[PDB]
């Protein structure tokens, strides 16, 4: 078919890998490739050489090597484990003075491994991790909030290692630094540094009106170790403050680079900023006993200089992406395995303490629980550490690059302001300005832009072609905001001939700025426009005519989407349709060239051009995190040639190599009967008579048997008082057989349970005794299917305690898990949406016969209101049903790309060459035109839509190249009363339905604790019933039904026992007397030995309880 | 009741307007040359003219409106009062006007186009600042509002 | 919601706080200067009223603005930085309560010179400015409801011949009955100061102490539940809620609450079994 | 809307005690179960069903009819309420 | 202090509390019964107050004691008495209900104002008791657990049943809600008709007057029980008889957008 | 009859003697075996009245025909368990105690 493109722009790099991010941190953080002399000082490697060796007799570290899985990935997930690798470490506990070398290879827990795609299998559930921004470390300086003349200059380390550093004017003349929320002199620290007088007039007399306000000579007095002791009562008041105490304390939290570092990018940032190179990544040199100098006197002066108001020194937004870093999950793994490495030596220092000091193992001198205790909760419990949602190949690929700003070292919900949730002046094609959650995450949680990538340093960087005179280039470098903010970089839009730049007085951002330039000071130009956005936002055509809201809505949307067993792709696409469907590790694609050998429904044989006979398994029917059917199906035939890259087979929610989530519709806009008010849908029986929007959701069931003290439990065919009519689908053993369908509530797995020992009701037990029914030494713990559901089981797991690779909690004997699954419809009562926000619920499906339909018969099949479009400005949608109906027509697709697409009249060619292939095709067989379209043109013409005294053909063109077509409702048959637009949208079908919301009830099970109703839709309950709504009730001062609220239909027993009693003897409900609350109520106050008094209006005290548990 | 993109109407009076806002901004910075007023003063009339034109693009839509297509879809949501603001209406026709920065000061460049015209991309990433400010703003505003119910509720209870 | 006169019983205050916070949330000074309205806390732009009537004489040195409000014999002077813009001129005789600069106004002061009254307009107007600024219309009643909620609770000055102290606090109802006790007992009336308080402590402050035990503060308004020592009366409707009452409300109101229904014939058979004897 | 609800309300000066009068009787219809009635077969709330027409069941509808009518003295402190209980009992039992 | 089915105890920490209490107590009256030296006395009376504040206030004085092997505090009567949890705040004020139901809302155009539409799943699981009484009244079972278990199998719904139905809902009210409430409005009344599929039609009037629209909000459906009750629905809550608004009287039940769009 | 006004006041151990029906003494519950509760304890069914309703733990009387007399052979009386929910004991103290709220 036809697949049109458009745009004049031709970019000159492609995309990169999406989930190159994730994938590069942890293979970057691990180094399980390469020989361990060349593990370079970074990840694990790094940490293993800060924390070692240990000091108390010493051990030190070699090198470390890491095992392998005893299961693979799908096994893993099987048999819900940990995708793992046991780390060993080469370790040598070498003392001083024996020269005893015990040499070992230790074992140090395992540390869960990424899969291929990217994500991570945490006992059999799927998840993934997410980055997390923050502020960089290094220097920065602030307007002072206090002063507003002054300015306070910030330090900031890495973070978990060490407090910030406060440099503050005091209001006399002398600065002062405040560390741990004390203030205490800074020329203390001078003179701990060695800085006399003399030095400081020196460099810094060109200011001293601050510098001989920071003079004072008392401290010139006391050496740097007494000014030592000094600051050690200072910031240790209550303390004995020995020399060595001091030395030892402040080389800790100083001098240590086991404890304290400065960022290795914040010391980059920090050498840029002052123009200074350092040694170390610390705030002191260690060294003779005393320390010796960092950073402390460039730092000064610049803070003078800003003071003074001399050029080249300013203060540093904070939000500024140059100043922000993000942390990827390497950093983060990293840093855990810092912690957990720091909790070993703390315990082996305890350890040193103890034992002969000769018969010494390393492997027994180190505890491997701590770090695997850490690593694991880091990855179960952590706030990033997300359950990864999977719902289609798009969601996962976004979830994937994820980035947060909250989590632990970040910000909490309480103290979020605006500026965090605003977009900043540089976020300018480094993070996408529109995707983003709404709701109460809004601002915080966000994507990454299209063609940014991270250095190793942190810092998003960004593609842009230089520009040389009047000429771009074809070379592109990748910058900073940083490296951008000293340039003019002109838009890519602007028309180029050749190399050459076709326009005159360019549009360009200076700083950020937009700016008109001349073409000379054009330094750089961006790479195309998709390097503004996100790779959601980058699917939605026609972005240029789409508010931000809706845009937003729609892109998040495009996320909650589900697979369709008769899935299509968009015919309006913008090009990317298929490089996410490449990258997102989905569908099966050819390695080598060769032939399609075997062609299977579960397998992929293939020749290839090496002669190497490869077969692919194919994932069939694989269930979702959230029940959703994924599967492979096959694309090829057997006696086929393939290229290196070429489409195997079709993989979930995609449609030969493009990106398929919903279906082409064709679709006309109007209201229709009320059914369309307030964003309603219709449809019509013929998207349900051709299989449109249907789905497949595979819902898991687990029952576990364990032993019990009171008789532990048994799995058989066989429970108490069960008729075999009700039992005729399990197998001998007791599971269902495949194949079998089921209703709610019947059962899955027999399970019995060994009885307690308890008192029955008299006349029940009499009923069994006199109807025929005895019972046995167990009771049933049968399961069953919660109320709503139902459908065909798959699938069955049926594992045991006793098995090779099986590791459950204690007392467990063996579990079952059942798959059912079932082909989900699309009925009254679900929620579609198209790509602009336009969202909404089904209301009515119609017969087709009402349905209003096309002059050659062919009937709409959805509507949509109208009124739901200005107040949102989202036009989009209205060129997208234009291309759409022209495609229609035609039968081909189409290519528009972002910001560069088709505009107008282009549109009005293609749509009259269709109005051709129509118009003239329905004349050949001899029908012209109707009555009813005469008269509906001349109404129309009296609305200024064509220029009259035309032939009705001439005036139908012109309709049709406004993109209205005449219609005939099938209800009655007369036209409508005007030409409205139609044409095929792209619609998909979100995730929720009505299943896991539906659900009511009457009477049924109660708290074993509160006597309440139970809660959640899941277990069979009643709603929530807030304050807010008491006080609705109060303000209409229905007293009865509030009191029957809070008591007959709620956790009073004896009232509600009585109404259902009255209920079914048909009478009316009567009123309770003292209140059950109140009697309790009383009952706890009495408990706190306080007497309350219930009187009557004349003081006499009313018994509320009748005299019945009082003497 | 249709909507077609040529019902979204533009009136030829946008670009002469815009041509008059032109030399006007052209006499503004001629006369920064020769310093004859700060750029404060500067800034302040610039958006003063903007404001302006802004004010005369509208009510020319709605003449236009009002004379040749009286029964335009548009123009009839909005006389109505079912859906829709005089300025959703321009935004849709005339030009989005100006926005403003996250400290607040407004740009000294308006959005020249309407949504029906597309728009430069600069353009979107402008107005991305207003949209976020006013998503925030509900998505804060909604629990403050329930509390402050709460506390009244509380003291007035009787 | 019936265009006619209000049924007896019907509960205006929660219809009045639903009323006023329902399109608190179409809101962008806004909502909290709704809050500080409320608060009636120390505001920003902290105005400054004349006190006691006279003429305004400006005295304009470069860096002190000063005012004189010259009565017949009491000129009183304020002193201004710079930036205040004003309100009036020299030579100007102006009323006590009528502010002199721009910005907002404490309402403590107001209650000083105008006394509650003017304080309770200030308050009405202030609000009603702010509603109406927006956009939302809202009659003026329930916020005249709940204003004068917040001034019920008054200040004994000088206990006098009563039982009880000074500095002490309660209901304006209850020192205006004891006071005219007082006057029907032969002894010396209270002398009580109106005082103006804030709402968090208006619904602190009460007598039922079900309600403010349960409110907020939980734990010491529970040791106060443990001071307490005194009867309750279930006046309000949240003791009744909490306690599961039925509450003294609509259908639950004691003007209504035992209206017997009755035909007319056995009605008239059971009159004629009681006229008989 | 049930019918003659403004009528309903030109009755009784105050709506919730039109509330408690209709609650109270049909308390008193259900307890002796719409054979103590003030109205004629005509007068009878009709339901239509399938098989024809019946009496209402639910009770609200016939009191609504009845305060409609204008056969029911109410107030209060009309009688102590226990006499009326008891002859209510004795002249019209279940 | 009760039997949960894993064979563990679901305990209030009062039961421990009484426990270390008499432990404590009848220690120190069994070592005053003997005559002990003086010094264990002392330490014994200090444990005896301090084991009674932890009864009366686990968590003043100290350590909160919690049980060996249990980084959590215990709950004591000051913790059973006060918090969001507490009796005072929670168990009167935010609670569960019986008779209720959640679902999604859809328009429903042909419906009057009073009237609402009900799946029928929903109104058969709703009013079950008055169904099995009518059901018994009828000659369709002859007590309430024969039609109780011929109304367990779906199976057996036959055309009698529906009849029984629509026969005991005649002139019954139901309350529509949605979270969440601000003004009085937010709760109404509502005459139930049968309908279809699995979802709560609504008439469009009031839609704007609950500020609910049909992107996809759920609803919950509550049920009045006494007479009482059902009074006080139909006279005040019912939506026919609240055409204007509390707040300054006008009327929220104006039309809407298509409405006035073709007018 | 009704309740109108609720007064809450202090305590006394007199009426502290007289809300409870009886005295506790033992620091277990109920059993784990057997499940029973224990004679003399926190759940003793001899002080707050039985599990079920008109029967005896001995086993004289499982009817309605009696009420309140006590079955010397357990010691729970015959009547309806409810009585369960609105009963309390008390300890003895050997050395009186603070009530810590008016210290704290
Ligand atoms: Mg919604
Ligand atoms: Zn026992």
């Amino acid at each position: 078919m036809e697949i049109k493109r458009f745009g004049r722009i031709r970019e000159v790099i492609p995309l990169p890998p999406l989930t190159e991010i994730q994938v590069e941190s942890y293979r970057r953080a691990l180094q399980a490739d390469v020989p361990p002399e060349k593990r370079e000082n970074v990840g694990i490697q790094a940490a293993f050489r800060e924390t070692f060796p240990i000091e108390e007799l010493v051990l030190d570290f070699l090198e470390y090597r890491l095992g392998e899985p005893p299961f693979p990935q799908d096994e893993c997930r099987e048999k819900d484990l940990t995708y793992q690798a046991p780390l060993y470490a080469r370790l040598q506990l070498i003392h001083k003075d024996t020269g005893l070398i015990k040499e070992d290879e230790v074992f140090l827990g395992h540390i869960p491994l990424m899969t291929e795609d990217g994500s991570f299998i945490i006992n059999g559930a799927d998840r993934v991790i997410v980055s997390q921004i923050h502020r960089s470390p290094g220097v920065y300086f602030t307007p002072d909030p206090a002063r507003p003349g002054r300015y306070i200059a910030s330090i900031i380390p890495l973070p978990k290692r060490g407090p910030w550093i406060d440099l503050e004017v005091e209001p006399n003349g002398v600065v002062s630094m405040k560390v741990n929320k004390r203030k205490f002199p800074l020329v203390l620290l001078l003179r701990v540094l060695g800085y006399d007088q003399e030095t400081l007039a020196r460099e810094l007399g060109a200011y001293g009106e601050l510098v001989q306000g920071l003079m004072d000579e008392s401290v010139f007095a006391m050496r740097p170790e007494e000014a030592l002791i000094r600051l050690f009562t200072l910031l240790r008041p209550g303390d004995p403050p020995k020399r060595d105490k001091a030395v030892a304390y402040v080389y800790g939290l100083i001098a240590d680079p086991r404890r304290y570092d400065l960022g290795e990018a914040g010391r980059y940032k920090a050498e840029e900023k002052l123009g200074i190179r350092l040694s170390g990544r610390t705030l002191a040199r260690f060294e003779d006993g005393e320390f010796k100098d960092e950073v402390f006197l460039p730092t000064l002066r610049y803070l003078f200089a800003l003071t003074a108001g001399v050029p080249g020194h300013e203060v540093d937004d904070i939000d500024h992406l140059g100043n922000r870093r993000i942390r990827t999950v390497g950093e983060l793994m990293t840093d855990q395995f810092r912690v957990g490495l720091a909790r070993l030596a703390r315990g082996v220092r305890e350890r040193m303490l103890m034992g002969s000091e000769d018969s010494l193992t390393p492997a027994k001198l180190v505890n491997s629980r701590p770090l695997e205790a850490a690593i694991r909760e880091f990855f179960s419990r952590s706030q990033l550490s997300q359950f990864k949602d999977e719902t289609n190949p798009l969601s996962s690929l976004r979830h994937k690059r994820r980035i947060s700003a909250l989590g632990p070292g970040g910000l909490t919900r309480e103290r979020a302001g605006f500026d965090v949730r605003d977009v900043h002046r540089t976020h300018y094609g480094r993070i996408c300005p529109v995707e983003t959650p709404e709701g109460a995450n809004i601002g915080l949680i966000t994507s990454l832009a299209a063609y940014a990538r991270v250095d190793e340093l942190g810092f998003i960087r960004t593609p842009y072609r230089r520009v040389v005179g009047g000429v771009v280039t074809d070379e592109v470098v990748y910058m900073t905001a940083t490296e951008e903010d000293r340039y003019t970089i002109a838009q890519a839009n602007t028309p180029l001939e050749g190399n050459r730049i076709a326009a005159e007085r360019v549009v360009a951002r200076r700083k950020g700025e937009p700016v008109i330039v001349s073409p000379e000071e054009v330094e750089f130009m961006d790479v195309s426009p998709k390097q503004v956005f996100s790779v959601n936002t980058n699917l939605i055509p026609f972005l240029e005519h789409d508010d931000a809201n809706r845009a937003l809505m729609g892109s998040n949307m495009q996320t909650q989407a589900v697979p369709l067993i008769r899935a299509q792709a968009p015919v309006v696409m913008t090009g990317l349709e298929e490089r996410v469907v490449r990258d997102s590790l989905a569908a099966l694609y050819a390695e080598e060239d060769g032939e399609v050998a075997k062609v299977d429904g579960n397998r992929i044989v293939v020749r290839y051009e090496d002669g190497r006979l490869v077969e692919y398994p194919l994932r069939r029917f694989y269930r979702s995190n959230q029940g959703t059917a994924l599967d492979q199906r096959p694309r090829v035939v057997v006696g086929q040639r393939v290229r290196k890259g070429d489409l195997l087979a079709d993989g979930p929610a995609s449609e030969n190599g493009f990106l398929a989530l919903g279906q082409n519709v064709l679709v006309a806009i109007m209201p229709f009967d009320g059914y369309n008010f307030e964003d309603a849908i219709v449809i019509s029986e013929e998207l349900l008579k051709r299989d449109f929007y249907t789905s497949i959701h595979i819902e898991r069931y687990e029952i576990e048997a364990r032993d019990t003290k009171l008789g532990p439990e048994r799995i058989t065919r066989d429970i108490p008082h069960l008729s075999e009519a009700a039992l005729r689908d399990l197998d001998e053993e007791g599971v269902v057989r495949i194949g079998a369908e089921v209703k709610p509530g019947d059962i899955l797995v027999g399970r019995t349970s060994f009885k307690g020992e308890s008192e029955p009701t008299p006349e029940e037990r009499l009923l069994r005794s006199i109807f025929g029914e005895k019972a046995r030494d167990v009771k049933d713990t049968s399961l069953r299917v919660p109320p709503g559901e139902g459908g065909i089981v798959v699938r069955t797991v049926r594992l045991r305690r006793g098995d090779p690779g099986v590791e459950l909690k204690p007392g467990v004997r063996e579990v079952v898990r059942v798959y059912v699954a079932q082909k989900r419809k699309l009925q009254v009562g679900d929620k579609l949406a198209n790509r602009h926000g336009n969202k909404g619920v089904v209301a009515k499906i119609l017969p087709v016969e009402d349905m209003p339909h096309l002059p050659d018969g062919t009937p709409v099949d959805v509507i949509l209101n109208p009124l739901g479009v200005p107040s949102r400005m989202n036009l989009g949608q209205i060129l997208e049903t234009h291309l759409g109906l022209a495609g229609y027509f035609l039968g081909q697709r189409y290519i528009s790309p972002i910001f560069d697409g088709a505009k107008e009249p282009e549109i009005k060619e293609l749509l009259a060459q269709a109005f051709e292939v129509y118009f003239g095709k329905r004349k050949g067989e001899g029908f012209g035109v109707d009555k009813r379209e005469v008269e509906v043109l001349r109404r129309a013409e009296k609305l200024g839509l064509v220029t009259p005294g035309k032939t009705p053909e001439e005036q139908l063109k012109e309709l049709f190249l406004q993109g209205k077509v005449v219609l005939y409702d099938g209800r009655t048959g007369e036209p409508i009363e005007g030409p409205i637009v139609v044409g095929q949208m792209f619609i998909m079908k979100l995730y929720h339905m009505v299943e896991d919301k539906m659900h009511a009830r009457s009477t049924g099970p109660y708290s074993l604790i509160t006597q309440q109703p139970l809660g959640g839709k899941a277990q069979f309950g009643g709603q929530r019933f807030g304050e807010m709504e008491v006080w609705a009730l109060e303000a209409y001062g229905a007293a009865h039904t509030l009191q029957e609220m809070l008591t007959l239909k709620s956790d009073d027993i004896e009232g509600r026992n009585a109404a259902y009693e009255a209920i079914i003897k048909g009478e009316d409900v009567p009123e309770p007397s003292v209140p059950e609350s109140f009697r309790v109520l009383v009952k706890e106050l009495q408990a706190l030995a306080l007497d309350v008094q219930t009187l009557d209006e004349k003081d006499n005290p009313v018994d509320i309880f009748e005299g019945l548990a009082s003497k | 009741i249709t909507i077609g993109i040529d019902d979204a109407v533009i009136p030829e009076e946008k670009k002469q307007y815009l041509e008059e806002a032109d030399r006007k901004l052209l006499q503004i910075e001629q006369a920064y040359e020769m310093g004859f007023l700060t750029d404060r003063e500067r800034y302040d009339q610039i958006l003063q003219l903007w404001t302006e034109t802004t004010e005369k693009v509208t009510q020319a839509v709605f003449k236009n409106f009002e004379e040749n297509y009286p029964f335009n879809p548009l123009y009839v949501m909005a006389q109505s009062g079912a859906r829709g603001n005089p300025q959703q209406i321009r935004q849709l026709c005339g030009l989005r006007g100006l926005m403003q920065k996250p400290s607040g000061e407004t740009f000294e460049v308006p959005v020249r186009s309407s949504f029906r015209e597309g728009l430069t991309v600069l353009e979107y990433f402008i107005s991305s600042h207003g949209a976020r400010k006013g998503g925030a703003d509900t998505a804060l505003r909604t629990a403050d509002s329930g509390y402050l119910t709460r506390k009244l509720v509380d003291v007035t209870h009787e | 919601s019936m265009a006619r006169p209000v049924s007896i019983g019907e509960a205006v205050g929660i219809v009045a706080a639903q009323s006023i916070g329902e399109p608190g949330t179409q809101l962008t000074q806004g909502l909290p200067r709704v809050i500080e309205l409320f608060e009636a806390r120390r505001p920003k732009a902290k105005a400054v009223i004349s006190e006691i009537d006279g003429v305004v004489r400006i005295e304009e040195t470069e860096e002190k603005l000063s005012v004189f409000v010259e009565s017949e014999g009491f000129s009183k002077e304020y002193k201004l930085p710079k930036e205040a813009r004003l309100l009036v001129k020299d030579g100007d005789y102006v009323e006590a309560g009528q502010p002199l600069t721009r910005g907002a106004i404490d309402p403590h002061q107001l209650l000083e010179a105008k006394g509650p009254e003017a304080v309770e307009r200030y308050l009405v107007e202030e609000i009603q400015k702010v509603y109406r600024a927006q956009g939302v219309k809202l009659h003026d009643k329930h916020i005249e409801i709940v204003v004068r909620q917040m001034m019920k609770y008054v200040e004994v000055t000088d206990p006098g011949d009563s039982r009880l102290l000074e500095g002490q606090v309660l209901e304006k109802w209850d020192v205006e009955a004891l006071n005219e006790r007082l006057i029907a007992e032969g002894k010396t009336p209270v002398a009580w100061k109106p005082l103006l308080m804030g709402v968090t402590k208006s619904a602190l402050s009460t007598k039922s102490w079900l309600s403010a035990a349960s409110f907020q503060n939980t734990t010491h308004v529970l040791t106060e539940a443990a001071i307490a020592g005194k009867k309750d009366e279930l006046i309000g409707l949240k003791e009744n809620v909490i306690l599961g009452r039925l509450i003294p409300a609509g259908t639950g109101s004691d003007f209504v609450r035992f209206t017997q229904v009755v035909d007319q014939k056995t009605l008239k058979a059971i009159e004629e079994a009681r006229k008989e004897a | 809307a049930e019918p003659g609800i403004d009528k309903l309300f030109g009755m009784v000066d105050s709506k919730y005690r039109l509330t408690v009068v209709v609650a109270k009787r049909a308390q008193q219809l259900l307890r002796h179960g719409f054979k103590n009635t003030v109205l004629e077969p005509e007068e009878r709330p009709k339901m239509q069903t399938l098989e024809g027409l019946f009496d209402d069941p639910n009770a609200v509808t016939w009191a609504m009819k009845e305060l409609l009518t204008g056969r029911l003295v109410f107030g209060e402190n009309l009688v102590p309420e226990d006499r009326l209980q008891k002859e209510m009992e004795r002249l019209y039992p279940v | 202090m009760v039997q949960v089915d894993g064979g563990r105890f679901a305990t209030s920490d009062l039961n421990d509390l009484y426990r270390r209490l008499i432990n404590r107590n009848n220690r120190l009256k069994k070592l005053l019964a003997q005559g002990a030296p003086e010094i264990i006395i002392r330490n014994e009376k200090r444990m005896l107050q301090e084991a009674v504040d932890a009864l009366l206030d686990n968590g003043r004085r100290g350590a909160p004691v919690t049980n060996p092997g249990s980084d959590r505090p215990l709950r004591s009567l000051t913790d059973i008495l006060s918090g969001k949890q507490g009796r005072f705040r929670q168990n009167l004020l935010g609670k569960r209900v019986d008779y209720s139901g959640r679902s999604v809302i859809v328009v429903g155009p042909q419906l009057k104002l009073h009237q609402c539409g009900l799946p029928k799943r929903m109104a058969l699981e709703l009013f079950k008791p008055f169904l099995l009484k009518k059901m018994e009244e009828k000659g369709i079972a002859p007590n309430v657990k024969a039609a109780r278990r011929m109304l367990e199998r779906q199976r057996d719904i036959k055309d009698e049943v529906w009849d029984a139905l629509e026969e005991v809902i005649h002139g019954k009210v139901v309350l529509l809600n949605r979270a969440p409430t601000l003004h009085r409005l937010g709760i109404q009344a509502f005459q139930p008709v049968l309908v279809e599929g699995q979802s709560i039609q609504l008439h469009p009037l009031v839609c704007e007057a609950f500020n609910a629209d049909f992107d996809g909000d759920q609803m919950a459906v509550h049920v009045p029980l006494s007479s009482f009750a059902q009074a006080e629905a139909r006279i005040q809550m019912l939506s026919a008889h609240n055409l204007l608004s509390p707040a300054s009287g006008e009327p929220l039940a104006k039309p809407s957008r298509d409405i006035i769009l073709g007018l | 009859k009704e309740v109108r006004k609720v007064r809450i006041a202090l305590a006394s151990p007199e009426k502290i003697r007289s809300w409870s029906y009886g005295e506790v003494e033992k620091p277990e519950t109920i059993n784990y075996r057997t499940l029973k509760p224990e004679r003399d304890g926190l759940f003793d069914e001899r002080i707050f009245g039985p599990i079920k309703d008109y029967e005896c733990a001995c086993g004289k009387y499982k009817r309605q025909r009696f009420e309140g007399k006590v079955c010397e052979r357990c010691g729970v009386e015959v009547t309806k368990s409810i009585v369960r929910r609105y009963r309390m004991g008390h300890i003895e103290l050997a050395t009186p105690a603070a009530h810590i709220w008016f210290v704290k």
